[PDB]
């Protein structure tokens, strides 16, 4: 006896903060205003091929104050647990499946994705997306001092084993250097040095390891704010947008994009813009 | 397969112009109905021609999910308003099922969204504000716009009624509302002139339209408020019938002409500016 949803969620700040949480199972009490917390059920060990200890977490950020505003709208119940593998989600070849959040959701294992998931074909040929709740982009997360003109900079059209750059593995980012022939020699760089997570690709160019970051602007600009030693160069492609992510069938995706666009009208959605986005 | 399609002139978006004896270069025939005179009903479908940022979206939705159309231009109403329940402009088209779908620079709102099914936002907007370069407001919520009167002389502005602009100002800003139906403007091109002749301090208008108009100023003496900054951000959508078989494959091609870079190449063709 259940009609609670299962949302699935991944790690990506500032949209999902995940902490652990107190000696008693609770959420450290914050403040912006209260920050409103989560109980996020994960796996605690990260690294592919190894068994996942699904361990209770703490989860906050823009996409959860969206997700009590969504249920609060709609007059719904819900859990929150992270993505199993960690994963955004692509379509793969085995027979093709569906990873991450989207093979998640397919397969019954949550009824819906709240996350900076992008909106694109490939994904919304198999799931619902809402009404975007964001638009942003493409851009370039390099080291303070790395120049740069943008996609079109010779460093990246004429790769050399010299300047590494990479994007998060089975990303949108990813769905676009592959589906785009203009870009196949990029991508070619590109699949030998992708991360498992843009949080592991972003220490990565604070260590050196990494020159150049390809990923979702809301997201670098943001880090590029906070960590002055990192910048982001260029200007934006692939102007995309960011959705809610329900199965076709769904009976709440009428009602979860109204939401959206009265949450845009009233200012809310402003507002969350600049309690969790805007050296 | 042959569809019924509603539009309206709002240029870079839609832009009409007169047949040659039929339709050049990039334009699509559209047809507007024109009334004898103003004491009958009795009409003709005039013969014109379409061309625009939304004309090339349409062309290329043709092809891609494989529909031919007959265009014709709105007549009753612009975009769309409620009036007592009963819907005018493009929406109401839709509505009341004279079009499959409405092409144009129209607006995705909740109230729309309520009879009509939206395609995903195909170009950026909401409400952006047009000043002379050097007005001192920080936007929407300036206590220039909140409270007028606590100015002597108080600050002029306005917008064009009956669309989601004023929609939105009536439903967040009660009092910037009544204050402003005083500087309500006849269309965009008034209210340029009104900016730029001194008779208004602030043009309040849908977005993607003031960002070309900014851009396109002769002199560049007409700016939107902030880097262009965009308040209760929405998009242009094609209005569809509720429950529409067409939304699924509109969506699927426009999602595809992102991915492609074809959408850069229309907001390069359309929209750049010099200022
Ligand atoms: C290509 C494109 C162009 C404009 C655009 N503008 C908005 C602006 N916008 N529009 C809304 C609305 F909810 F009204 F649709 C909310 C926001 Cl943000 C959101 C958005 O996602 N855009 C997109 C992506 C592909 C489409 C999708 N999905
Ligand atoms: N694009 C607007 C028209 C202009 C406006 O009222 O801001 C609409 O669909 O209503």
């Amino acid at each position: 006896m259940s009609t609670r949803l299962k949302i699935v969620t991944i790690h990506q700040e500032p949209f999902v903060y995940v902490k652990p949480t107190l000696s008693d199972g609770t959420c450290k009490e914050e403040f912006t205003d209260p920050v409103k917390k989560v109980i996020c059920t994960g796996p605690n060990d990260t690294s592919p091929g190894s068994p996942r200890h699904t361990v209770p977490q703490c989860c906050y950020g823009f996409c959860i104050d969206l997700l009590i505003k969504l249920a609060r709208t709609m007059n719904f119940t819900y859990e929150v647990h992270l993505v199993a593998d960690g994963k955004f989600g692509t379509q793969e070849r085995v027979k093709k499946e569906w990873n991450g959040m989207m093979g998640e959701l397919l397969s019954g294992q949550a009824d819906m994705i709240v996350a900076p998931l992008t909106i694109n074909n490939e994904r919304a040929q198999y799931i619902e997306f809402s009404k975007p709740f964001k638009y942003q982009g493409l851009t370039i997360l390099v080291k303070k001092g790395t120049r740069i003109t943008g996609i079109n900079d010779p460093r990246l059209r004429n790769p050399s084993d010299k300047f590494i750059y990479a994007t998060v593995k089975q990303s949108s980012v990813d769905i676009y250097f592959r589906r785009q022939v203009e870009l196949s020699t990029m991508y070619r760089h590109m699949e030998k040095h992708n991360y498992e997570s843009a949080a592991e690709a972003i220490q990565a160019v604070r260590d050196n390891k990494l020159h150049a970051f390809i990923w979702d602007s809301a997201v670098l600009e943001f880090e590029a704010s906070q960590k002055c030693d990192l910048v982001t160069t260029g200007e934006l492609f692939f102007r995309s947008g960011f959705g809610i992510g329900m199965r076709k069938d769904s009976p709440w995706k009428q009602n979860v994009s109204l939401s959206i666009l009265k949450s845009h009208e009233n200012g809310f959605m402003e507002d969350l813009d600049k309690t969790w986005v805007r050296c | 397969n042959h569809l019924s399609i509603v539009t309206l002139e709002e240029a870079p978006f839609v832009i009409v112009e007169d047949i040659d004896e039929t339709c050049v270069r990039n334009t699509v025939p559209c047809r507007k109905f024109v009334k004898i005179n103003n004491s009958t009903n009795e009409g003709m479908n005039v013969k014109k021609c379409c061309k625009g940022f939304c004309i090339d979206i349409l062309k290329k939705l043709s092809r891609t999910v494989k529909f031919t159309y007959d265009l014709y231009l709105v007549t009753n109403g612009k975009h769309g308003k409620k009036v007592n329940n009963v819907w005018n402009g493009m929406i109401g088209e839709v509505v009341y099922q004279r079009a499959v779908m409405a092409v144009g620079s129209l607006t995705i709102n909740e109230e729309r969204s309520e009879v009509v099914d939206f395609s995903v936002p195909f170009v950026e907007t909401g409400i952006s504000v047009m000043v002379s370069r050097g007005t001192q407001v920080t936007g929407l919520s300036d206590k220039k716009f909140q409270r007028p009167h606590d100015y002597s002389p108080p600050f002029r502005f306005g917008t064009v009624p009956n669309g989601s602009t004023e929609r939105n100002i009536r439903n967040n800003y009660p009092y910037m509302h009544q204050y402003m139906t005083k500087f309500n403007q006849k269309g965009v091109e008034d209210a340029l002139v009104s900016l730029k002749t001194g008779k208004l301090d602030a043009f309040i208008y849908d977005a993607a339209v003031l960002n070309y108009k900014a851009g396109r100023d002769e002199g560049c003496k007409l700016v939107t408020i902030g880097s262009g900054y965009i308040f209760a951000t929405t998009g242009y959508g094609i209005a569809l019938q509720k429950g529409s078989p067409w939304k699924r494959q509109i969506d699927l091609a426009l999602l595809q002409f992102v991915g492609d870079g074809e959408m850069e190449e229309l907001e390069t063709l359309w929209l750049t500016g010099i200022c």
